[PDB]
C-alpha cells in the first residue's frame, strides 16, 4: 500500500491511498500486460475468527460474495478549518493505517506540532486482537513503558509503522503557504 | 526537520521522488490537484511496483475548490464467480496461501477506472498527457533504488512461482535486480499506451482484457472479460466528523478507516490531551483504549455497505464515544477479552 | 559557532569547530575588509561570578590577561575503535556544546542508534548554574519529566540545542563506508 | 544518513560549503584540504558563524594513527586588562564585551587554516580558497534560516557603519530569503589571502584596515597584535568510553576535558539497560554534568597562563568518586556542589 497527497493554489485537495495489498500483491503478473495482480481477496474474512495478514478478524459483515468489495483500513483523510484545507493525510500499513493517520492528526491539533514533527513522531498501536501495545524502536522511554505495563498493557516493539505523506496548508495575508512532509520511515 | 514548502502552485507528495516530481511538475504546468493525482497514480504504477499499481485498487477523498467533499471508491470487486468458501478445503479449513499468492487471490482491478473517473469529473488536463511521464519511465526505465532491491529480494520466492512475474521482475536467468540496475518494463508500456489512447477501455476491454482473461483461465484464476467490462467505480459520500473545531473528512465503506478514525478521535476529544503533551502514558492510555474498542467494533460491524448494513452514523456519534470514554479507568485497562462490540448500545 | 566534520579514504579525519562567538559576533565589521569581528572577549570572566552570554562564571583561571586565550566550550571530537575512525562529531551552542556532543556519542555507543538517530534524538542540559534541567520541545514526556522533577530537577523547556554535523565510519567487507548526518535543528 | 564509500564525507551547516568540501575530496584532496576549503567557504556563506574574523579548534586523526590538535583560538589583545570591561565602580559596562570593537580578540581562523594546510594538507591554499572567492564575488542565495538570523541581529548591525553597509541591502533593508548576497570587500580580503597566504590578513593592507577601523571605533587591536598572532599545535585530551577512544580538544577549550570527564562518570552505569530517555540514565548524566561545570568555573582557563589540572579531571578515579556521590532518586542542589570535590587540592593552593 502507498499514499499520496496533493493540494493546489485553487483550494482543491486530493488524498489518495491505493494498493495491491501485500508487497507486490499476489506476486503474479498478467502475461503480455506487464502488471502485477493484487491479492486483495485476503482482506475478506475467508473464515470466521480467522486473522488475516494483519491480524484482523471478521464474521459476516466482511465475508466473500460475488462483486463485493473487501473491507479496507485505508484512511485517506483531509482535515479542514473554516472550510479551508488544513491537512491532507494518509498512510499505508494494513491494520495500523487507522492508528497512524489518527496520531499524525492528533499530533498537529493536540500538541501543536508542525506537519514534519507530527509525521516524525514515534507511533504506538492497539488493535484489540492481539491484546498488545505495539511501539517503535526508541519510541517510548522506560518511565512511560513502566507506567503503561503497570496499567495492564503488554508492550511489544515491532518494525516502524507507516509511511505518511502529508501536507499542511496555512492561510497567508495574501495567499496560502503549503507545508509538506514525507515519512522518515520509508 | 524543516517541512517541504511552497507558496505558489501547492504540493504533490508521494513515496517516490520520480512520482512526486511528476505530480509537482503538473502543478507547475497549470494542472489542478486532480490532474496531478492522476499523473502520480500512473507514475507510481511504474516506479513503485510493490504498491503503486494498475492491477489493484484504492480510495480518493477530495475537497473541491467550491467547498464540496467527495469520496471515490475504486476498490477491487470479488469476481462474478467468487464464493464464500472459495479459499477453504473440503473440510472448511483455510487452504494455505490460496488467498495470498496466485491468480485466484485477485479481485477485479479498479485503479485505472478510478484514475479516469476522477480525471473526467474534476480534472482539466487530458489523460494522454498526464500518463506520458509514466509511459516514458516504463519505456526507458529507472534506477532500482536501495529499498527496492531489498523488497524485490524479499519477494523473490513468490515471483518464482509464476512465469509471468519471473519474466518481468527478474533479469536474464531469473536473477534479482540490484540497486542501481536500470529497470525497463516494455509490456507495461504497451498497456499504458492502450490507456493513453483508448482511456479506461484500453484496460477493461480489447487486447488487455483478452490477455487478462486468457491468462486468468490458464492459471486457475476466475476474472473474465465480463468482470472487467462490469467493473465500476463508486462516488460515495465521505464519512465526516469534527475534532476540537476541525472538520474531519475520511473514507467511508468499503473502508473502515475513516469511520474508526473519527470514532477514536471522538473518544479522545473528551480529554484535554494538550495538558500533558505528546507521549504521556495518560494520553496514550486514553487513545489505546479508544482504539481497543474501535477495533472490536470493526470485527463485527464493518463490511461493504452495498451488501451489508454498516452502522457508520452510530459509530461516529459523539454520544457513543462519550460512553466509551467513561469506561476508561485512570490507571487500569479493559482487557480485550472483556471488550464487547458496540458496548451493547448501537440500538 | 558552527562545526564541520571531514573524513577521507586514507583514514584521516578532521573535526573543526570555529566561531565569532555570538550570532554575527560583535556585529561590527572591519570597514574595507568585509568581515565581522568576533565578540570572543565575553568568553573570559570579566568579573568574578558574573555570568557571561551562556550563564558561565569564573574567577582567576579564566580572568582577562594580555595575549591569553579565553576559555571555550568547543568540543570538536573524534571517536576511534581500534585506532580507526568511528565517529567525527562536534557542535555549536556555547555552554551547551559539551553536553550536546557527549549525548550524540552516548546515543551511538550506549543505545546503538545510527548517526542520524543519534543526532536527531532530543537533548537535555545541566550546567550547574543556573540550577535547572534544560530540555527541548517534545523532547521529554510527562512520565519522565515527573520522575525527574520528583528527584529535585527544575525542568525548563528552551530553544533547541546545537547543530551537529557528524560522520560515522564502519568497516566493510572491502574497505569502509562513510555515514553522515546534518542536524534538523540546523 | 547520507552515504559515501568512495572518497569519504565533508559535512557542514551550509550545503554550498559541504559541496565545496566534498568536491575537494572528489578531486583527490585529503581531509585537511577539504577542511580548509570549507573553512573559507563558510566565512562567506554562513557569516553568522563561519568566519575569518574569529577563531577555533581542529582535532585531527592522521592515517598513521597520530592524534593532534590545532589551537587557533583568538587571543586577548596586547593592551587587554583584567577589568577592561568594568567602570570605575567595578561594575560591568553593559554590552561592552558583547557589541562592538572592544569585544574582539585577535582573529586566528586564517592563521589556523594555513597552519593545518601546510603541515598536513596536499593542495595549495590558492586553489582551495577559490570556491569561497567565487561565492563572495558572484554571490549566493540567502536561505530561510539565514534571513531569520539576519533579521534578529538587525539592531546590532545598525550600530556600526561598516556592518550596515555589508549586511543590509540598499536602504537598510533586511536581506530576504532568495536574495543574492554579494560581498565584494570580503572577496578582496580573500584574494589577499589567496595571493599572500596568512600574511595577506595579518599584515599589509588588510592589517592596516583593521588597525585603522579599530582606532576609529574604540578598539585596541593593532598591527602588532596581528603580527603577533600565533596558533599552537597542542596534544588533544584523550580518554576512553566502553572500549572506544575519545579524542577531543584540550585547553584553551574546556570542552574535551569535561566531555571525557562526564562520560567517565556515566561509564560506571549500564545505560544500555534502560535505554534512551530513561529518567534513571538522565539522572546520572545530569549529576555528572552538574559536578563537571562546577569544576569548570574554578579550574578552567588558558593553561599557558594558569595551572589547569586536566589529567586529574579526566582521570577515571576522580570520575568514580563523583559517581559514588550521586545518590539514587535525588539530585545534589548546585548550592551544595563543591568544585573539585576535594580531589583537586594541590596542597594549600
Amino acid at each position: 500500500t502507498t499514499h499520496y497527497s496533493v493540494a493546489d493554489r485553487w483550494g482543491n485537495a486530493v488524498s489518495v491511498t491505493y494498493t495491491i495489498n501485500a508487497s507486490y500483491g499476489s506476486a503474479a503478473s498478467i502475461d503480455g500486460a506487464g502488471f502485477l495482480l493484487n491479492n486483495e481477496m485476503d482482506d475478506f474474512s475467508i473464515k470466521p475468527g480467522n486473522p488475516n495478514l494483519y491480524g484482523l478478524v471478521g464474521g459476516d459483515a466482511n465475508a466473500i460474495e460475488a462483486n463485493k468489495r473487501p473491507l479496507s483500513s485505508m484512511s485517506p483523510t483531509i482535515v479542514l478549518k473554516n472550510n479551508k484545507v488544513f491537512l491532507v493525510v494518509g498512510s499505508p500499513g494494513g491494520s495500523r493505517i487507522i492508528t497512524t493517520v489518527l496520531q499524525v492528526i492528533s499530533n498537529v491539533i493536540d500538541y501543536n506540532m508542525n506537519i514534519s514533527e507530527a509525521v516524525s513522531a514515534p507511533r504506538f498501536h492497539m488493535q484489540w486482537l492481539p491484546d498488545e501495545l505495539r511501539i517503535e524502536k526508541f519510541g517510548m522511554p522506560a518511565d512511560v513503558k513502566d507506567n503503561l505495563t503497570k496499567m495492564g498493557y503488554q508492550i511489544v516493539t515491532k518494525p516502524v509503522m507507516g509511511d505518511v505523506n502529508a501536507i499542511q496548508v496555512l492561510p497567508k495575508t495574501k495567499g496560502s503557504v503549503f507545508y509538506g512532509s514525507t515519512d522518515p520511515r520509508k | 526537520y524543516p517541512p517541504i514548502k511552497n507558496t505558489k502552485v501547492g504540493l504533490a507528495l508521494s513515496s517516490h521522488p520520480l512520482a512526486s516530481e511528476i505530480g509537482q511538475k503538473v502543478l507547475e504546468e497549470g494542472g489542478n490537484a486532480i490532474d496531478a493525482a492522476v499523473a502520480i497514480g500512473f507514475a507510481l504504477a511504474v516506479v513503485h511496483p510493490a504498491a503503486g499499481n494498475i492491477g489493484g485498487g484504492g480510495f480518493a477523498v477530495i475537497h473541491l475548490a467550491n467547498g464540496e467533499n467527495v469520496a471515490l471508491d475504486f476498490r477491487e470487486k470479488a469476481p462474478l464467480k467468487a464464493t464464500k468458501n472459495m479459499f477453504l478445503d473440503k473440510q472448511g479449513n483455510v487452504v494455505p496461501k490460496l488467498s495470498e499468492d496466485g491468480y485466484l487471490a485477485a479481485g477485479v482491478p479498479g485503479t485505472v477506472a478510478g484514475m479516469e473517473a476522477m480525471l473526467k469529473k474534476y480534472g482539466t488536463k487530458k489523460l494522454s498527457q498526464l500518463i506520458d511521464p509514466a509511459i516514458k519511465l516504463a519505456e526507458n526505465g529507472y534506477a532500482i533504488s536501495q529499498r527496492q532491491a531489498e523488497t524485490l529480494k524479499e519477494a523473490r520466492e513468490r515471483f518464482l512461482k509464476y512465469s509471468s512475474s519471473k519474466k518481468y521482475f527478474f533479469k536474464k536467468g531469473h536473477l534479482d535486480y540490484q540497486e542501481g540496475d536500470l529497470f525497463v518494463q516494455k509490456d507495461l508500456a504497451k498497456t499504458l499506451n492502450q490507456i493513453k489512447t483508448l482511456g479506461a477501455k484500453g484496460f477493461y476491454q480489447g487486447q488487455v482484457a483478452e490477455l487478462i482473461e486468457k491468462d486468468m483461465k490458464k492459471n486457475g484464476g476466475i476474472i473474465t472479460k465480463e468482470d472487467l467490462a462490469s467493473y465500476n467505480v463508486k462516488w460515495r459520500k465521505p464519512v465526516v466528523g469534527s475534532y476540537r473545531g476541525y472538520k474531519i473528512i475520511s473514507m467511508s465503506p468499503p473502508s473502515s478507516g475513516g469511520t474508526h478514525l473519527i470514532q477514536i478521535l471522538n473518544v479522545m476529544e473528551n480529554a484535554d490531551l494538550s495538558a500533558l503533551g505528546y507521549g504521556a502514558s495518560k494520553n496514550i492510555h486514553i487513545a489505546a483504549e479508544a482504539m481497543r474498542q474501535a477495533y472490536a467494533d470493526r470485527s463485527v460491524y464493518m463490511g461493504d455497505a452495498d451488501f451489508v448494513s454498516v452502522p457508520v452514523d452510530k459509530l461516529i456519534n459523539k454520544a457513543y464515544a462519550k460512553k466509551i470514554f467513561d469506561t476508561i479507568q485512570p490507571d487500569t485497562v479493559t482487557p480485550s477479552s472483556q471488550i464487547k462490540p458496540g458496548m451493547g448500545q448501537l440500538h
